[PDB]
């Protein structure tokens, strides 16, 4: 199970930090310290009928 | 005196369909410049902290 909040994940640091998220199309402000946040997406379907 | 008659049909069908895709479709290319690549400022204070 996802614990209570150990990080700050919106500690800015003073930059301004925009990535548009293409999907959703809209604007968000990353963190300052954050490696990476990426918004590319996948799917996964499985069907079994029997 | 003994009279007989016996009528056996049978069947057995068996069907089966496969079918697989793996399309890949291109929207855009990229090249980056060779020189005066500008780091990201995480990246940039990795290095410094070296």
């Amino acid at each position: 199970q996802f614990r209570n909040r150990v990080i700050n994940t919106k500690s800015f640091g003073g930059q301004c930090r925009k990535v548009f998220s293409g999907d959703g199309k809209d604007f968000y402000r990353l963190s300052g310290n954050v490696l990476s946040y990426t918004f590319q997406v996948k799917i996964n379907n499985d069907f079994n009928y029997e | 005196n003994s009279a007989f008659k016996q009528a056996i049909q049978a069947s057995h069908k068996k069907d089966s369909s496969f079918i697989r895709i793996h399309k890949v479709m291109k929207v855009l290319n990229f090249t980056t410049k060779a020189k005066d690549l500008h780091l990201s400022d995480v990246f940039l204070k990795a290095l410094n902290h070296l």
